[PDB]
């Protein structure tokens, strides 16, 4: 019934590792893929065009 | 607590040691040996007996210290089961201390003895440096080392069977053979052909060899008032400290000495 | 390269050892950056509702299970970071063939640069030494406590051995978009290996410290292509 | 003796000179001696 | 290159000594006890025969992993049987990995004057298992040196199967050697003291401050006497070593303290640790004088040798001391040890082929 | 370890046992320190237990805690719905009656 | 309530004169020849012609 | 002739702690101004306060780490918290060897002379704090000012030596009548962990220092390379002791942290065996790595991937201590003074500071970084803002205790919030200088490092405003300090609980873990005459 409460702590704290990892995750998961690839992209495509001036001279 | 007349006297088993001066005269007579030996050595003050001060002074100060450490133990009878292990704890943890000094002097011998530069042509004791021969003088030392050893246990175990001649006659026999080993290795240096600057082998050799000289002039201090203070009736057969320590520091002395002769001297190839 | 004014990051690379240094570097900014944002939502999550509370667990100090989670955890971390650290350290050095050697010598305030190969039979080796330009007599437009009077001239697409040492004191050999730090210690040769892979200038300076002119030794390094190469090495 | 102003080396109430100045001069003499020594040692190479 | 060979040998053997000694805090006990030792003494010759035959880095890291899964079936085991099984199991994988590590340095480093310095740095890491808090620092510590080790040995360069260009003499002919059996000897019977030492010190006499020296004073024994054993001669060494090891072991019944046995523990360690680190490399020196030059069954006939006092020891050290007694049996072995340094005088200059 | 039929045991034999003020207040801090809340028997206890002490305030102060210790606010009405015959007969007034 | 407004407005006093004294250290400076902006220009030019920064950016102008 | 007696012949060990406290605070006041002096010639290009003269900048560096990594944060965590605090946690009378202690204090007034006596007579001693070798000669340095200056790290390390021994050989025999060594509070155990280092570190850099002597002026050539020696020998027998050093420096701090996390927080602390485990691992890593300063040297290729694994391992232990000071302050309740203000501010930047430490680990990326800010960026949020935090806790904690005289709570939250502003503007644009590449050690750059040095130039003169604001704090504290205990309830020690009527709470007030809070507040000459007694 409603006057019988055994547990309340614990179930805090699984929710509160639960959630400050999913925001870490989050927080870790635009410095790999909005920070890290279109830099590594953007170097790429401008080593695939200086080699084809070179082609052209 | 319940003994009668219990309020009278000191109810835990420590010393509260009186005020003394000393403390500050040791620091004021190392400010001067810093400064003085800081400032001698490049100049600016030329006369050379400010120095010797310095270092009269800084031993004695230290003797002046040893003076209240004995009237507090013979005389006011201040010196329980507790205080004794206190002490020699301590005196333990300054043996080890002064063991780990010698570990970097090893390590700076064989960080260039497995290894060597190229100026020097790689070869130990390098081209134009004659080494001193194990077979001369170095086995006196050993074997007069060894014998100092074996006659303070001669000197230990007469104080425990109440022989008071048989206790005089081996510290006297322990003093004289100390004395024979500065002796001995101030003969071995003005006899050599390599000095302090020849090399970093001639550089490494008197500093691992020339510690150990500072320190085997304390054994002849240290022993001399272990006879003086025997001899005027300050020792019992259970309460004697001073030969206990002087025990320990001789023996790691002599295990020092047998890890000075196989890598400085006999080790060269 | 240039160092920039406001800058927040890494300067650009040219060589293949600075890319996989800045690869490495973020990959291990991933897993630090979940770890401060953990211990800040656990710190948030304690002021916000335990602060000026009137009931205390003072009897939950134990714990079993939650020790063993922080002791594993990190070391998996470890192992994941340990993995591509060892591969970069070991993979990307000169394996095969270095095509040239230019010997870097730190005197006191200023370097000496001997490119020990192209020798003559009567010891014809080409040399020369590097300074700094003074600010009184700078041209419109030099970078100041970086521009040098002779710079470092090297190909493109070439594995350049570059072997350092000193005559006084202990000096550093940097040139930071290459991935090049290495000392000059007065008894022993060090080496270094670049590859460059596209023409430009590249700036660099000293960092052990030597005395008064620490400040002013600057490093400049030259990619021509190779027919400006030997265009230039027959004039010197 | 033992009290609130007991284990301390300097006196502070009922004193003759106000505590304001040895507590002043105490700061002023820590944060006055390194520029004396920048001072000296300009002065003994030539610049101003 | 060649130095993390000797990290993962040294690794290997703090492992083998980690798990033998270190199970308590970590008649049935005498069998339990000794129920490594003995499955390690039978299956130390086969991998001699295997690394031949497969090569050296297999079986090392094989080891490691049969070590891991037998010691995670030691974890939760309550049955005999099973405790049995994983014990022999944890101690087939320790029998692999130290006999093809000690192998591979001997076959790494080529020199003579290298080889006995880089293991008597090896040899160290038997003491200090028996040294050794939470140990989860150690474990991920010795996991990122073995990931070092595997990056290099399995990941940069390709290894295939890759037998041996020749073909080792077996392990009858190395039998039929006096020189071999009589090097081996003297490890044994060096050994073979410490060994019964162990489990007679409770009956006769808190724990650690008795087994400390020892450990401090091998360490420093095995890393000076590498080196130096060169130009002093290796007999000399080992003759030495004996009867230090035997007039340190009759110093022990004259003690009546816990305190007065610090002293001789030191002149045991120390000791053994110079008859170690110069008997093992000479060993791999014989096979280059008068064999053909495969290392595996030597070093296996040493580990033997090594393993035979912790097989043999506590079972008939406890029927000794219920017998005659601590004293008689330490008298005996000190004896047997200070006979045994005169001939070991043979190995001054064996003859060549 | 501890069960719940074994707390709302002990704490029960504790409470039926004080004799002075301290006592009392004692065995009520250490009861709501727990991940269990106190039975509606335990607190039954309680009030007696500050019946025999002659204090007031305690007596109010109890009920005070149970909003703080209760999840909701359901479960307080639930708890308040059957310590009734109890606040009645002692003559307990709440902090919300009161305005103090 | 009344020392919380206390302690804000004694850290606003307390920025308030460090930025006043490092503002006096600011204009009595030493600048040299290189800060301006007709001598960041010209500095552009030689690292145009020579390639540098083509992945993010160049600009040496900071007034 | 009283006065003599008893504060310049001394044997009582809390006597010894207030003047340790006073020598302390000179010897950091005279740091943050040699800082000053810094930070405001590096704000923008050119040469601005020192003429033209690159000496008196590296001497002002050097004088500026040597009084604040030896004359101030080691006598303030060892002299005036460990002399003071140890014999009345333990419960003993006075230390074991007293005329030790009062020779451990007064060897260092002596060593400060010395040091400024290196500043005067020359040109100076300009070879940073790692004072190496072929620098340190007779060719740049020629003078008596390296001699002076090696010769005041010889006296400190005599004083650390004699306190260390003190301090080992007091809590083993000089216990009350229950305690065994399972039972000591955490802070002991920290005095202990870091005496056994100060054992174990100190002779490698004493014969390390001597030897740089005897080549300078006896010329011997251990560490010339004309003669035979190498000067990356040095190195080794310097950073043997470097990095004990560092962990001495720390493990004082974070006992003290455990009492306000358990006083203020009223909980005890979550896993005291796993602390002082945990204490004893990072303390014994950190003697089985040192070379991890020294990657550009030229080392061999599994030399590096040794130290870099060995590096790491360290983490493991201490993230176990700061997830354990969550776990108890979790669950309790939380009221917010001045001692937890600084308990808060050191949790989250102690890891900002040490989550650096694992970048620089690598070998790979240590090519990036080695002699650059971001290593300075690294140490100062770990110094500055772990050490000195915990110091300013410590006296905010126990000062009451000990003077009698209670202090202002608005002017010290001032105090807190300036330190925190000023010293996260100065040390963050760090990380970006380093990030482009600004080596140390420099006094002038180019042009394009201007910007964030204006930043950072800005903070400092934030910090001395809060340092003198202390200076305030503490002069209110000492007059009129008994009528400043009514003002707020910051005064209590701990406040009362759900149940605890406030008639019942007047009469029981000090509930306590250690014998420190029972005492009479200011605690008696003689503090213990009749023994104390724990079940
Ligand atoms: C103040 C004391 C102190 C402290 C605490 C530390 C902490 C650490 N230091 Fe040391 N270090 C110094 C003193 C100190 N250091 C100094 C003074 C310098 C400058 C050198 C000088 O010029 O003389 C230096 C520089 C320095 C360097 C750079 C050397 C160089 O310039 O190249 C390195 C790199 O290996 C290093 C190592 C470490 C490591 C790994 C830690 C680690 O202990 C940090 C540990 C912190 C954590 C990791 C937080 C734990 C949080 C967790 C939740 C764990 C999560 C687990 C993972 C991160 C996997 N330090
Ligand atoms: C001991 C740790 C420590 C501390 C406290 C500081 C304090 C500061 N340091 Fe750091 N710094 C170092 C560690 C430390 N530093 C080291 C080791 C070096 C030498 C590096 C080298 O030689 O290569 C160095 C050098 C150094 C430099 C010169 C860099 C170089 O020349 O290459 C700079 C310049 O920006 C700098 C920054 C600062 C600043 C702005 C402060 C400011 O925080 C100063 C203001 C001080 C305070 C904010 C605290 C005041 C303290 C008290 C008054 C409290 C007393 C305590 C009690 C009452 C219990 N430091
Ligand atoms: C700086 C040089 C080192 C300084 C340290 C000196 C050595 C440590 C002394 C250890 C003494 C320990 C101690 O307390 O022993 C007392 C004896 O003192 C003593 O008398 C010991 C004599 C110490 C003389 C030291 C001489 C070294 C100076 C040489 C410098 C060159 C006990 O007295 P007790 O209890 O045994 O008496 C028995 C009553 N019945
Ligand atoms: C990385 C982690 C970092 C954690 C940072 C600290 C967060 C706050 C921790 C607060 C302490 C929590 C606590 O001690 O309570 C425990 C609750 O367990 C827990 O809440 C964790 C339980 C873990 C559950 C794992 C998943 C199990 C389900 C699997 C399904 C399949 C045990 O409380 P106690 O027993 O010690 O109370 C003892 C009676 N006085
Ligand atoms: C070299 C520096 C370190 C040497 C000190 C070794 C001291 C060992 C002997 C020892 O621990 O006893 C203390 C000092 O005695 C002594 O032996 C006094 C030695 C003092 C040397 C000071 C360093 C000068 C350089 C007792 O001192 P205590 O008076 O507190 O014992 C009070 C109760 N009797
Ligand atoms: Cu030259 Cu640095
Ligand atoms: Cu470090």
């Amino acid at each position: 019934s409603l006057t019988r409460i055994q547990g309340s702590v614990k179930r805090r704290i699984l929710t509160d590792i639960s959630v400050g990892l999913t925001l870490g995750f989050g927080f870790a998961s635009y410095w790999w893929w909005g920070v890290h690839k279109p830099t590594v992209a953007h170097r790429e495509n401008y080593y695939i065009e200086l080699a084809k001036k070179k082609k052209a001279e | 607590m319940r003994i009668q007349n219990r309020e009278n006297l000191q109810l835990f088993p420590f010393h509260l040691v009186t005020n003394s001066p000393w403390p500050l005269t040791t620091s004021l007579a190392l400010m001067s040996l810093a400064l003085t030996l800081g400032l001698t050595m490049h100049g600016y003050i030329g006369n050379h007996l400010w120095l010797f001060l310095a270092i009269s002074l800084v031993l004695s100060s230290i003797f002046l210290w040893v003076r209240d450490v004995v009237i507090e133990g013979t005389y006011l009878g201040d010196h329980t089961i507790a205080v004794r292990k206190g002490l020699n704890i301590g005196f333990m943890l300054f043996v080890l201390s002064e063991i780990l000094i010698f570990a970097a002097l090893f390590w700076s011998y064989f960080h260039s003895a497995m290894g060597p530069t190229i100026e020097i042509g790689c070869q130990w004791p390098p081209v134009g440096i004659t080494s001193i021969k194990p077979t001369e003088l170095p086995l006196l030392n050993t074997i007069i080392l060894l014998a100092s050893g074996a006659t303070v246990t001669w000197a230990h175990h007469s104080i425990l069977y109440k022989d008071r001649q048989g206790t005089l006659v081996g510290l006297f026999i322990t003093t004289l053979l100390i004395i024979l080993f500065v002796g001995c290795q101030v003969l071995e240096y003005t006899w050599a052909t390599f000095t302090i600057a020849d090399s970093v082998f001639g550089s490494i050799f008197y500093a691992g060899t020339g510690l150990h000289f500072i320190h085997m002039v304390m054994l002849i201090v240290m022993l001399a008032i272990c006879y003086a203070r025997m001899y005027f009736y300050h020792f019992t057969s259970n309460h004697h400290l001073g030969l206990e320590t002087t025990i320990l520091y001789l023996h790691v002395l002599d295990i020092i000495w047998l890890f000075l002769y196989i890598v400085f001297y006999w080790w060269g190839c | 390269d240039v160092p920039t004014p406001w800058g927040i990051f890494f300067q650009d690379s040219a060589t293949p050892n600075m890319e996989g240094i800045i690869e490495l570097h973020n990959n291990i900014m991933f897993y630090l950056v979940l770890i401060l944002t953990f211990v800040s939502y656990i710190l948030y999550t304690i002021i916000y509702n335990y602060s000026n509370a009137t009931i205390v667990h003072k009897y939950m100090n134990h714990g079993q299970l939650i020790e063993i989670v922080w002791t594993t955890l990190p070391a998996v971390i470890l192992l994941i970071i340990a993995f591509p650290s060892f591969i970069l350290l070991y993979l990307c050095d000169e394996v095969i063939s270095p095509a040239m050697t230019i010997k870097a010598i730190g005197l006191q305030w200023y370097w000496k640069y001997e490119y020990s190969d192209f020798i003559n039979d009567d010891g014809e080796i080409v040399e020369f030494e590097s300074y700094v330009i003074p600010e009184e007599l700078l041209e419109d437009g030099q970078l100041r406590l970086l521009d040098v009077d002779a710079s470092v001239v090297v190909p493109v697409d070439t594995h350049i051995r570059f072997i350092v040492s000193s005559a006084d004191v202990i000096h550093d050999f940097c040139v930071p978009a290459l991935g090049v730090k290495v000392d000059a210690s007065p008894g022993r040769l060090n080496q270094t290996s670049a590859l460059i892979q596209r023409e430009g200038v590249y700036y660099g300076q000293c960092s052990e410290l030597c005395g008064v002119m620490h400040s002013a030794m600057p490093i400049k390094i030259e990619a021509v292509s190779l027919y400006e190469f030997i265009n230039w090495l027959d004039e010197q | 003796d033992v009290g609130p102003y007991s284990n301390l080396p300097f006196k502070v109430k009922n004193r003759r000179v106000p505590y304001a100045v040895p507590h002043f001069l105490f700061f002023a003499i820590g944060m006055g001696i390194p520029f004396f020594a920048c001072y000296v040692q300009l002065k003994r190479s030539g610049s101003i | 290159s060649r130095k993390l060979i000797l990290f993962i040998v040294f690794l290997a053997l703090l492992l083998d000594n980690m798990l033998l000694t270190v199970v308590v805090p970590i008649v049935q006990v005498g069998l339990l006890f000794a129920s490594k030792a003995t499955v390690q003494l039978i299956t130390n010759p086969f991998i001699g025969l295997l690394t031949n035959r497969i090569g050296y880095p297999i079986p090392i890291f094989a080891g490691f992993c049969i070590m891991f899964v037998s010691t995670i079936m030691f974890a939760f085991s309550s049955s005999y049987a099973f405790l049995l099984i994983a014990r022999s199991l944890q101690g087939i994988g320790s029998s692999c990995s130290s006999v093809a590590g000690m192998g591979m340095l001997a076959s790494v480093y080529t020199d003579d004057e290298e080889r006995g310095n880089v293991m008597g740095i090896a040899l160290g890491g038997l003491a200090m298992g028996v040294l050794v808090g939470k140990t989860a620092p150690f474990l991920v510590l010795a996991a990122l040196v073995l990931l070092d080790g595997a990056i290099q040995l399995f990941v940069l360069q390709p290894s295939r199967v890759q037998p041996e260009s020749q073909k080792g003499t077996p392990l009858t002919t190395l039998l039929k050697d006096p020189y071999i059996l009589i090097a081996a000897g003297s490890i044994c019977f060096a050994n073979m003291g410490i060994a019964m030492l162990e489990p007679a010190l409770p009956i006769w006499m808190q724990l650690g401050v008795a087994f400390l020296p020892a450990s401090i004073s091998y360490l420093i024994g095995t890393n000076i006497f590498g080196i130096l054993a060169h130009k002093m001669g290796r007999w000399l060494c080992a003759l030495l070593g004996m009867i230090i090891v035997g007039v340190s072991i009759l110093c022990i019944p004259f003690a009546k303290n816990i305190y007065g046995l610090i002293a001789p523990n030191f002149g045991v360690g120390f000791a053994i640790g110079m008859v170690d680190s110069s008997m093992m490399p000479i060993m791999g020196y014989l096979v280059d004088l008068r064999h053909v030059s495969v290392y595996g069954s030597v070093y296996a006939i040493a580990d033997v040798a090594f393993c035979m006092g912790y097989a043999i020891g506590p079972s008939a050290g406890g029927a000794i001391a219920k017998a005659i007694g601590f004293p008689w049996l330490m008298t005996i072995i000190g004896i047997i040890d200070i006979l045994f340094a005169p001939l070991c005088f043979f190995l001054r200059s064996p003859p060549a082929k | 370890e501890e069960t719940y039929e074994e707390f709302s045991q002990r704490y029960e034999k504790e409470f039926d046992e004080a004799y002075d003020l301290f006592e009392v207040q004692r065995v009520l801090n250490n009861c709501f320190s727990y991940d269990i809340v106190p039975s509606p028997a335990v607190i039954g206890k309680a009030l007696n237990a500050c019946r025999r002490v002659n204090d007031y305030a305690t007596a109010v102060r109890v009920f005070e805690g149970l909003k703080h210790k209760v999840e909701t606010k359901e479960q307080y009405d639930a708890y308040l719905e059957e310590l009734k015959d109890v606040r009645e007969e002692l003559g307990i007034d709440l902090k919300e009656e009161l305005f103090p | 309530k009344e020392d919380k407004l206390y302690i804000f407005w004694g850290t606003v006093i307390g920025i308030v004169i460090s930025a006043t004294i490092f503002g006096a250290f600011r204009y009595n400076r030493n600048v040299p020849k290189t800060m301006n902006r007709e001598w960041q220009a010209a500095s552009d030019e030689y690292l145009k012609s020579k390639n540098a920064e083509p992945f993010t950016g160049y600009s040496q102008i900071q007034s | 002739m009283n006065y003599i007696n008893r504060w310049l012949f001394s044997t009582n060990a809390k006597d010894i702690a207030v003047l340790y406290f006073i020598f302390a605070l000179f010897c950091g006041l005279l740091g943050s101004i040699m800082s000053l002096i810094l930070r405001l010639e590096l704000s923008a290009p050119g040469n601005q306060i020192l003429m033209g003269n690159h000496q008196l900048f590296n001497v002002v560096a050097t004088a500026h780490a040597v009084l604040m990594v030896f004359f101030l944060v080691m006598p303030a965590a060892i002299g005036f918290f460990g002399n003071y605090l140890l014999p009345l946690m333990i419960g003993a009378s006075d230390m074991s060897f007293a005329r030790l202690n009062n020779i451990s204090f007064w060897l260092l007034p002596p060593a400060l002379v010395s040091l400024l006596a290196s500043a005067l007579i020359e040109n100076g001693a300009g070879t940073g704090w790692t004072v190496y070798p072929p620098l340190a000669g007779v060719q740049s340095h020629s003078g008596p000012s390296v001699d002076l200056a090696i010769f005041a790290l010889h006296l400190t390390s005599i004083s650390s030596l004699l306190g260390a021994i003190n301090f080992i050989t007091t809590t083993l025999n000089m216990r009350t009548i229950g305690m065994t060594m399972s039972k000591l509070p955490l802070f002991v155990w920290a005095v202990v962990f870091t005496s056994i280092l100060l054992l174990l570190s100190l002779p490698v850099l004493s014969a390390g220092v001597t030897l740089l002597l005897l080549d300078r002026n006896f010329n011997t050539s251990f560490f010339e390379p004309a003669g035979g020696g190498d000067p990356i020998l040095y190195q080794h027998l310097f950073w043997f002791f470097g990095h004990p050093e560092v962990y001495i420096l720390i493990i004082p701090g974070f006992g003290i942290i455990s009492h306000i996390v358990s006083t203020y927080s009223k909980k005890p602390v979550f896993g005291a065996i796993g602390m002082v485990y945990a204490m004893g691992s990072i303390g014994f890593l950190g003697l089985l790595v040192w070379s991890h300063h020294m990657y550009t040297v030229g080392l061999d290729v599994d030399s590096r991937a040794y130290f870099t694994s060995a590096t790491m391992v360290i983490a493991v232990p201490t993230g176990i201590k700061i997830f354990s000071w969550l776990a108890t302050l979790y669950g309790g309740s939380i009221r917010y003074t001045t001692p937890m203000l600084y308990a808060f501010a050191f949790l989250f930047l102690f890891t900002v500071g040490g989550l650096s430490g694992v970048v620089l680990s690598n070998a790979s990326l240590d090519i990036a970084f080695h002699d650059t800010y971001y290593v300075i960026g690294h140490f100062h949020y770990v110094l500055s803002l772990g050490a000195v935090f915990s110091l300013f806790a410590g006296y905010y904690y126990w000062s009451p205790l000990i003077t009698g005289l209670y202090y202002n709570n608005n002017l010290a939250n001032i105090q807190f919030w300036l330190l925190f502003i000023g010293t996260n503007v100065t040390f963050f644009p760090m990380h970006f200088l380093g990030l482009n590449g600004m080596p140390r050690r420099i006094p002038d750059y180019p042009d394009a490092f201007a910007g964030w040095n204006a930043i950072s130039s800005f903070g400092s003169l934030i910090s001395i405003i809060s340092v003198i604001l202390f200076a305030y704090v503490i002069y209110d504290q000492l007059v009129n300090g008994l009528t400043n205990k009514q003002l707020s309830t910051n005064s209590l020690f701990k406040n009362p609980d759900f149940i605890e009527s406030n008639i019942i709470f007047n009469d029981n007030s000090i509930k306590s873990s250690s014998i420190d809070f029972l005492l009479t507040s200011p605690p008696l000459p003689h503090t213990f005459n009749t023994p104390a007694i724990q079940s």
